[PDB]
């Protein structure tokens, strides 16, 4: 299959500043015709997850315009372009090239 | 985004099958793979399995060949897995999930629908 | 309402915008400057009701008011000096995108539009708008048939619907809008106090 | 962009209280701020304070505060800065500069503005 | 207040190699609806400081195209595209989000 | 002829430095719309890479 | 006249995972009017060399969608997005500034 | 992109002259330029010398200054390259191709044509 690593894997954040999350993978993700397949899932304590980037760098219905995507090749940014006290909780990694699907150990946010 | 849609808490004893069914017909939004995620507490998520809607076709993990059964009743258009010899560890949350993606020469479209979940422990 | 441009910036964006709004202002400008058996039928004038109409609306504070009265729903129901019942209706919206994102910024000294998409908005709006300008500039203050461009298909199937009359008559006007457009009328109306309006003149079949 | 706009140079005694004036009335763009500016030699730039011509709200820094006051002539839209005990140190170059900025949804403007400048000293 | 730091302290440059300077602040300057506060000004020998960059990587009047600037969050950087013989004089770092208006020491740039 | 063939401003110019009175003149700006109806329009020969056509606009005489 | 270095001088590739090669100049290549005088020169073992990039981030006719150039001043870097079997050879970096022409050292690339 | 268009191979003793002919009518495409590119085998390129078809004007190396002539024949619009006095280790490869660019203010058009080659060597 396909290993996943996140960095880091605790990153306190302050209701004020930026904060950046690093996904790094196995051999290329890349597909053929375009685009990457990897994925950046959200998770809040209790409820049930939720999408919050697909497809590298773009956004789906809902997450305000404050979540950005960036990377090409093998390493992939996740980037908070100013975080807000609800943004608590654990982030995924996600891959939708081969099926194996892996998820990665899962990064946890809180608050400062 | 949480649906709701869901069967309820299941309690067994090792040995036995345990069965979960999913209904995806609530789901408000057309759907072509309807695959399963399970989780353990405490712990990161994990691919189970999918079947596609259409046909019938499977795909298993490696960890789960031949012991996971995954089968669609059209009555409803209604998923049920059945998994067999629960060893214990097997105490955890599963999901049903909406996901298809396709791409074109110009526009990328997407379709993510996590459900409520069920939860499946098994003790003496 | 535009006065004059200050900002001399070198991206092509501003060029491109105050370009258009050069066009917008020259169309605006020239509107307001725009202010067998057959000899036994009858010499009767075919445009009279809207002369009326316009005459009235000439008058003093006519338009004020019916600008006071269509400030919260797009439909209204106004009625004018004397004893008149008539119809009003708002088309497109240029008090909000133009007065509050563009002029605040571009009468200044260092203006600078970092986006490719208000371009093209700002563009169809302009040309909109010049298209009508235009219809009425080449045919001398009147027009006939009506075009695409004063009444749409929307609009005029709700003027159709709230017009006060029968039901059969509205169910034969309905299913023939070729007709009714053909024997329309269009005349242009008072320019002032920011706001332009004119008559367009439907036909009422009766037999 | 200097605009040769100030009043001439200043030599005063400890003690007393200096008086800056700044017409605001030929920098040829209107303005919202008119900030002023303080350098001495050989160091950098630093805030001193700003008022808005339109009524007149004061606004100071802490270093400053309870000492300078700023009042506004509308005879011909002047400024006028007071100073009181200079204790000294005060030696340095003063600039009032028009400084306003906008943003809406797409672009931004900006206008800049800054003085001749006016120097004061203070000496025995 | 605000503090704000600079890079290098001393910088010679060539007539017609590149040169970049940092800008270094506090706690994020990032405002809320959009575009960051930050502004880049010079200052020639004796005449009166003229400015150079506003709002990030927008240019005023003047400014012949060569000055740019680069940076999101809490560092920036100002990024000559081909220097010129008249560049000599001082740089400074201005900031617009409070009202504690602090300028950067400032950054010496002469001919080498 | 049409807004695309003539401009106001150019139509204007026109009227100023044609050589008549300055009654007509006056009377003809304030009506551009008349004076656009009567005219006329002629497409013309088409050689070394330059286009030229003629407008015929009215002279107002009593 | 104008020296340059190439990064690194062996760099074998995987059918699949992206790859990179950067050109170092002598002072700066930067013409005035605008646009970089540098070019990218592929050569197959026997055949004649073909060209692959030129003027910094631009491509010719041929070259399918995988190669790409990127870099402003002094330092510039050729990526290939997905490589084949097929882009085994040497690469060259070439300048247009002077017309003292010097052709760099050459990277050697084979499949590995 | 190989046009297949050069003489032949060219075998020569020390002390002698040698003479390279390039026709620049079967390039297909307009040039301005017909630079000439040397290269020995095992190393790399190595810039030689250009000369404008439209007049005749050389460009040369200061390495190779003095002691290489270049001509054009406009009967078919041939270049002529000759080597004076070849001390050895110019056994090579010699290029003949047309390079040419241009830019504006939006847009740059380049043309660049490599040929077959000839291959040159001295021995006793």
């Amino acid at each position: 299959d396909i290993v996943m690593t996140q960095s880091p894997l605790s990153l306190p954040v302050t209701p004020g500043e930026p904060a950046s999350i690093s996904c790094r993978s196995s051999q290329s993700l890349l597909h053929g015709d375009g685009y990457n397949y990897l994925d950046w899932y959200l998770q809040k304590p209790g409820r049930s997850p939720q999408l919050l980037i697909y497809l590298g760098s773009h956004r789906a219905s809902g997450v305000p315009d404050r979540f950005s995507g960036s990377g090409s090749g093998t390493d992939f940014t996740l980037r908070i372009s100013r975080v807000e006290a609800e943004d608590v909780g654990i982030y995924y990694c996600m891959q939708g090239l081969q099926t194996p699907f892996t998820f990665g150990p899962g990064t946890r946010v809180d608050l400062k | 985004q949480e649906q709701s849609v869901q069967s309820g808490a299941e309690v067994k004893k090792p040995g036995a099958s345990v069965k979960v069914s999913c209904r995806a017909s609530e789901f408000t939004f057309s759907s072509d793979f309807i695959h399963w995620v399970r989780q353990v507490p405490g712990q990161g998520l994990e691919w189970m399995g999918r079947i596609t809607p259409s046909d019938g076709t499977t795909t298993y993990a490696q960890k789960f060949q031949g012991r996971v059964t995954m089968t669609r009743d059209p009555s409803t258009g209604t998923v049920y897995i059945e998994l067999r010899r629960l060893k214990s560890e097997d105490t955890a949350v599963y999901y049903c999930v909406a996901y298809d993606r396709v791409t074109t020469s110009a526009g990328t479209g997407a379709t993510d629908i996590w459900g409520q979940g069920t939860m499946v422990t098994v003790s003496s | 309402n535009i006065k004059e441009n200050k900002c001399n910036g070198t991206d092509a964006k501003v060029k491109l915008i105050k370009q258009e709004l050069d066009k917008y202002k020259n169309a605006v400008t020239e509107l307001q400057l725009l202010m067998f058996l057959g000899f036994l039928l009858g010499v009767g004038s075919a445009i009279a009701s809207g002369v009326a109409v316009c005459k009235v609306l000439h008058l003093e504070g006519e338009v004020n008011k019916i600008k006071s009265a269509l400030l919260s729903t797009n439909k209204a129901v106004v009625s004018l000096s004397n004893g008149v019942s008539v119809l009003t209706f708002k088309v497109l919206d240029l008090k909000n995108y133009i007065d509050k994102q563009l002029l605040p910024i571009l009468n200044k000294q260092s203006c600078s539009i970092s986006n490719i998409e208000t371009v093209i908005e700002f563009q169809q709006k302009n040309n909109r708008l010049l298209e009508i300008t235009r219809e009425f500039s080449v045919n001398a203050g009147v027009t006939t048939p009506v075009s695409t461009y004063m009444l749409t298909n929307s609009e005029l199937l709700s003027l159709i619907n709230d017009m006060p009359i029968t039901n059969d008559q509205k169910k034969l006007m309905s299913n023939n809008v070729q007709i009714v457009r053909q024997q329309s009328y269009s005349i242009m109306c008072i320019i002032k106090e920011e706001v332009l309006a004119y008559v367009v003149q439907l036909p009422l079949y009766g037999v």
